[PDB]
């Protein structure tokens, strides 16, 4: 009586192929079995099959290979085996000779089991340790080398000045400037302290711990100081040892002395990981320490001898490799001289997947770009509609081809019949030596691929697919007797100084003042600084275009303006776009948060570019690059040629500074199996691990352990999936016992943080966690002298399944913003957690220890008999840890990480939060994990939501054990951090609608264009006013609550 | 005006002009605004009467009605059929994706699996004839020296070696056959969904046509 008794015949069970992204050590089969068949080819002719170990070195086989050779014919014409060397196929698909032969067989990748005998062919064996970079990479360096494309050979030999620059700035003060590029000083960009840190020291004052070690070594020596936050480590390192020597014997003249000789002798060092204060700053300003104060932690260093410091850091050596009118040119022609205007020869794609039947008709649509168009699309003809489609026309673009901008790309497509696009392609129509594009060109496009119903798609990136199995598509690019290249400097200039003249001279009337003297308009002087304050994507009217661009040269004085100007200007004209140039060339620099927006997909011409550069380059410190550096890497896709200004800047402070380095080697590296950035990044790489030093061989480690924590976490989601927990957990024990494992995952850098060292396994510890991907929890000793006074047990979390790079994301902004409150006063304690994508969805998690679910907190208070969960739980539960003077400050804790937290996740627009989505820690601190869709996806299916609503049970905890929790006062100072902090991230809006529009570059489907970005407008409102935008988040916040946010403020 | 940003934007997508709120107005991406009340022609009779006569570089209005295919709740439905339509149609569009997805990865991996193939049977062709110098070099002596202690083991190598290379080239063989079904499987799951998008286009238009006429279910 239920389905109206209407059978479904097309249901079945069976399979469903209905899960309701993802090879190992051979070729499709993941673990290779413990003892195996391998055949071993030598320069006999002889194809001898030995029983090797899975796990057994080269040198075993070779040493057991040379003795069973003794067994087979031909034997005197086999040499002494310390002249030979082995060699094989690999499942990349090379011929790879494998030289460290201390190496296993399961560490190979060797697609089928077999070796090959051969000698040391290239006796500069040093040198084929390109096969480090290889693995460091994720390719193989030779396949560059045969690489046609003369940009790629260009890029490769040029790319090495940075190199060489940068290791000779690496050893200009050694062995200190070593130590600087290896353990750079890990300090905030302000000296001074906000007033809240300041106060928990009276007046400027922290107990310090300094610590010691002198034969029998055995023992160490707390040296407890108490001196000012900013006196600078060569200070500390003083007044430690004064207390260490002052004696009975020792005058105060022969004190001073000592001190003297000992001070410059010593450097100090974070205890139980690798942090170095190294160069004067105050102390403060080193974030251990800050951390140290705000934690209620008294900061234990250690004197360091520098002997010992400088004893650890090795010789870098770099080396360049086996890649080491006056011209054929003739500068043949300027690209102002021609006189047609653009056209461009369409002809044939040869092959569409259309059915005949239900799409009606097809044709390839092309425009001409800069980002945002400048002429009408010009569609081709439509013709042999879905069988076998061939033009053979031209397309006249209107524009002189003296216009052409620098930047200037064609955007195709080829669309149906009612439209909608099928595959797509770009080409820069200059190639990267400034020479307009001629001849015939093969453009295999690109699937759209999801999402975008867009006809065209010009957001995406230049160049054919590299993949041939594609819809390619052949066509003419027009040819002017003669090479043509864009013009010189000399000629810009030159032309604008002209047009500038021009104007100067110019009638009475011209439609009064459309697009166009010094009479400067007081009311207009207003409206350009009204304009200069708005976000990036507060779209601007062509009234306003006009009205900056007749100003350009007042803008000037006010030079935030310049994004707004820039956009303003049209690229279309060459008379226009030659005079931005030269106001370009002479700007004054603007601050890097604003010069990012210039690196964004809007802003494609080089020298626009270049300048953005340029502010970067002076005003951008360490710690802000570092804190932008994923953004920085994502706008190198937008980026035409390989070559460019913000490459090499990039290079050089990774070449710099191995923290940077280090984020810098694993970002392009967690992006490198996408083929669209692939041989840009890998070229990258391969320049950085050449030129790195011995970090190279750290990187190495911390890759050779992700690929085995990569292979056994395949193995348990797939053929160990429907298993229990039990059988899983056998598995993964005794998969960590084998020797490989032990090699490879024990002594190395946690790539979340290589501060932190990874030491030997504590297996008892880890396990796979309950989650469906299969994430392992894992748990190493640190190895640390000091280990003692930092953590015992570093452990993470590896996770292969999900798609981190989103949650990589939020937390980053999280952060981005705890630090914009921290800084203007307000105390707003997130947690932003450690995150890292390291590949196609595999990553790595920091735990954070005595933190659980709120789920978690309930079934522990949860009274035995199963009937309801009492809200007071958390409250209680939260009370047992927190006793006494604690229990307000644990309170003061939560409702201000509370508060911070419920503003981010409304503005954010993350994932709704549930219980199982909220963590509390002992001390009280409340943090969310798992964030999900960021920016309001679920909205695609059917409003502005309130994602963190506070349930009975948190206000509680806001407003200590209490009846009507909304009254309490508790509860209004909770208000006025929410009020307060919401409006300071809206004054600081720009940053990150930047942030985010940078982000563009990426795969991620919650950023596909500037109108996903559009939500976080709305929820900062931005189109308001302040005091309307607080009354719309007192309103947003009043409505998911039911009640309680109607209040008003003193002070505007 | 006479009433007889983010959601113009969105709205404007798909179309090869409308007036909006903020100057008090803006006409629309190309923004103009109505600033350019106070002015000849009350508001609206400027909007009948267009654009190059002012501007240098300078048909379709939009407010559908959206009757052209008398309720209140039966047409709520009308959203509830349709919207189902939609999301088992949008349903079945991103599952054939990640098919889309998978496969190309997994013929991309055949290619490379078949350059590993290739490249290691140019080994094993290259191994029976490094015997034919080394072996018949030493088939000098043939018939004496003991009768055949040497040269009829040396056989028995070269038949297992050149029967191995027969088992690669089948394997190879296998795959590359493998490889031709699915780059046709994967052609044809391209097929399918250029005839989805389009029908999928059109029912989240129609979805909006029942959704604007209006202005639990879904
Ligand atoms: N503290 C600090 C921060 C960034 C710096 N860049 C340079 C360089 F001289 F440009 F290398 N010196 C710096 C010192």
């Amino acid at each position: 009586s239920y389905y109206h008794h209407h059978h479904h015949h097309d249901y079945d069970i069976p399979t469903t192929l209905y899960q309701g992204p993802r090879s190992g050590e051979l070729w499709g089969i993941h673990l290779m079995p413990p003892r195996i068949l391998v055949e071993c080819l030598l320069p006999n002719g002889m194809i001898v099959t030995l029983e090797c170990l899975r796990e057994a070195t080269l040198i075993t086989i070779k040493h057991e290979l040379f003795k069973e050779a003794r067994k087979y014919p031909l034997h005197q014409l086999l040499q002494d085996e310390s002249s030979y060397i082995f060699v094989s196929v690999t499942q990349e698909a090379e011929r790879e000779e494998f030289f460290d032969e201390t190496r296993r067989l399961c560490d190979l990748r060797l697609f089928q089991p077999f070796l090959k005998v051969i000698e040391p062919v290239g006796n500069r064996e040093e040198k084929i340790l390109n096969r480090e970079i290889g693995f460091a990479i994720g390719m193989p360096v030779c396949e560059f080398d045969m690489v046609k494309d003369p940009e790629v050979q260009d890029f490769r030999r040029n790319i090495l000045n940075v190199c060489k620059e940068a290791v000779d700035l690496r050893d200009l003060n050694s062995p200190h400037s070593r130590a600087m590029y290896v353990y750079p000083p890990n300090v905030e960009s302000s000296p001074e302290l906000p007033k809240h840190i300041y106060n928990k020291l009276d007046k400027g004052q922290i107990i310090v711990v300094i610590w010691v070690i002198v034969s029998p070594n055995n023992d160490k020596q707390k040296y407890t100081l108490k001196i000012n936050h900013d006196c600078v480590p060569e200070q500390v390192i003083a007044e430690a040892i004064r207390k260490k020597t002052r004696s009975m014997l020792l005058s105060s003249e022969q004190l001073k002395l000592c001190v003297l000789e000992y001070q410059g002798k010593y450097i100090l060092k974070v205890c139980g990981c690798d942090e170095y204060f190294l160069e004067k700053y105050p102390l403060s300003q080193y974030k251990y320490i800050r951390s140290c104060i705000m934690l209620g932690r008294m900061p234990n260093l250690m004197l360091m001898a520098k002997e010992s410091l400088y004893s650890q850091l090795p010789m870098d050596c770099f080396t360049m490799p086996s890649y080491s009118y006056m011209n054929g040119e003739t500068s043949t022609k300027s690209l102002w001289v021609i006189n047609s205007a653009l056209r461009i020869k369409i002809l044939c794609a040869t092959y569409v997947n259309v059915n005949i039947r239900d799409i009606d008709k097809i044709y390839v649509r092309t425009g001409i770009y800069h980002g945002g168009e400048p002429l009408c699309d010009n569609v081709n003809t439509q013709r042999v509609p879905c069988s076998n489609p061939r033009w053979n026309e031209w397309l006249n673009y209107d524009i002189y081809i003296p216009d052409l901008p620098r930047a200037a790309r064609l955007c195709l497509s080829i669309c149906s019949v009612e439209h909608c696009p099928l595959a797509w392609g770009n080409i820069n129509l200059f190639d990267y030596t400034d020479t307009l594009v001629s001849g015939k060109m093969a453009l295999n496009l690109w699937p759209v691929p999801h999402g975008l119903e867009d006809l065209l798609n010009p957001i995406g990136v230049t160049g054919s697919n590299p993949n041939k199995e594609t819809p390619c598509l052949e066509l003419e690019f027009d040819w002017f007797s003669s090479v043509v290249k864009f013009p010189d400097m000399s000629v810009i200039e030159e032309h604008a100084n002209w047009s500038v003249s021009r104007e100067a001279g110019f009638s009475y009337s011209h439609a009064g003042l459309s697009n166009r003297d010094n009479e400067l308009r007081e009311n207009d002087k207003e409206q350009l600084k009204a304009i200069s304050t708005r976000d990036p994507l507060s779209e601007i009217t062509e009234q306003e275009k006009d009205f900056l661009w007749s100003h350009r040269h007042y803008c000037v004085t006010i030079p935030e303006i310049l994004p707004k100007l820039l956009l303003s200007v049209k690229w279309n004209s060459r008379d226009e776009v030659a005079q931005m140039y030269c106001l370009v060339k002479d700007w004054p620099p603007i601050k890097p948060e604003q010069a990012m927006e210039l690196l964004d997909c809007n802003y494609p011409d080089p020298m626009v570019r270049g300048f953005a550069v340029r502010c970067l380059e002076k005003y951008l410190t360490d710690d802000k690059l570092s804190q932008y550096l994923i953004q920085l890497v994502q706008v190198l896709k937008y980026e035409q040629y390989l070559d460019n200004l913000l490459v090499r800047f990039l290079l050089k402070k990774a070449l710099t500074n191995q923290r940077i380095g280090h984020f810098f080697f694993w970002h392009l590296k967690s992006e490198m199996h996408n083929k669209t950035v692939s041989q840009r990044f890998g070229l990258l790489l391969e320049s950085y691990c050449r030129a790195c030093g011995m970090y190279l061989k750290h990187l190495n480690r911390q890759v050779e352990a992700m690929e085995k924590l990569i292979n056994l976490t395949d193995i348990l989601k797939q053929e160990k999936k429907d298993e229990t927990q039990k059988v899983q957990m056998k598995f993964l024990v005794e998969q960590m016992r084998r020797p490989d494992f032990m090699d490879a995952l024990q002594g190395f850098l946690s790539p979340l943080n290589p501060a932190h060292q990874l030491g030997n396994l504590r297996l008892e510890e880890c396990r796979i966690m309950s989650s469906a991907k299969r994430p392992l929890w894992l748990n190493w000793e640190n190895p640390d002298i000091m280990s003692e006074l930092l953590f015992q047990n570093n452990e993470i979390i590896f996770k292969n399944g999900d798609d981190l790079r989103q949650d990589m994301l939020t937390l980053q902004i999280i952060r981005i913003m705890e630090n914009i409150w921290q800084n203007q006063g307000l105390d707003l304690r997130m947690l932003p957690y450690g995150c890292l994508s390291i590949g196609d969805c595999v990553g790595l998690i920091e735990v954070v220890r005595n933190s659980h679910t709120i789920m978690q907190i309930q079934c522990k208070g949860g009274l035995k008999g199963a009937l309801q969960f009492n809200s007071h739980t958390l409250h209680q539960w939260l009370k047992d840890k927190n006793k006494g003077e604690i229990y307000d400050a644990a309170i003061d804790l939560f409702t201000r990480s509370c508060a911070g937290y419920c503003v981010a996740t409304f503005i954010l627009g993350i994932g709704d939060r549930h219980n199982s989505n909220i963590m509390v820690k002992d001390d009280g601190q409340l943090f969310h994990i798992d964030f999900g869709h960021f920016l309001d996806h679920k909205k695609k299916k059917f409003r502005e939501r309130v994602p963190f609503v506070l349930t009975q049970d948190f206000l509680i905890v806001i407003s200590k054990g209490a009846q009507e929790c909304t009254k309490t006062r508790e509860f209004e100072r909770f208000q006025e951090m929410c009020y307060k902090a919401y409006l300071a991230i809206r004054q600081h809006a720009n940053l990150f609608i930047n942030l985010f529009s940078m982000m563009l570059g990426s795969g991620m489907p919650e950023l596909q264009s500037f109108d996903d970005i559009a939500y976080i407008r709305k929820t900062l409102a931005l189109d308001k006013t302040e005091q309307e935008a607080l009354e719309y988040f007192m309103k947003q916040m009043n409505d998911a609550h039911h009640g309680g946010w109607t209040t008003k403020m003193d002070w505007i | 005006s006479l009433q007889d940003r983010e959601e113009v934007n969105e709205k404007l997508r798909d179309t090869a002009f409308l007036v909006r709120d903020a100057g008090d107005y803006t006409l629309t991406n190309k923004l103009i605004k109505i600033f350019h009340p106070l002015t000849f022609s009350s508001v609206v009779e400027l909007i009948n009467h267009y654009l190059a006569q002012y501007n240098p570089k300078l048909l379709y209005p939009v407010s559908k009605y959206q009757q052209d295919q008398d309720n209140i709740e039966a047409v709520g439905k009308k959203l509830h059929e349709y919207n189902t339509q939609f999301q088992e149609k949008s349903r079945e569009y991103d599952r054939l994706y990640e098919e889309y997805t998978r496969t190309s990865q997994e013929i991309q991996m055949k290619r490379t699996a078949i350059e590993a193939f290739n490249e290691t049977i140019k080994i094993f062709e290259e191994q029976c004839q490094t015997q034919e110098r080394y072996s018949k070099e030493y088939i000098e002596k043939f018939k004496r020296e003991g009768n055949e202690k040497e040269i009829q083991r040396i056989m028995h190598n070269y038949d297992k070696l050149k029967s191995r290379i027969s088992e690669i080239i089948d394997s190879r063989r296998r795959l590359e056959e493998d490889l031709k079904k699915q780059a046709a499987e994967y052609r044809e799951i391209d097929k399918r969904m250029n005839s989805i998008k389009p029908d999928l286009i059109q029912l989240r238009k129609t979805r909006d046509q029942y959704l604007m006429w209006l202005t639990e279910w879904l």
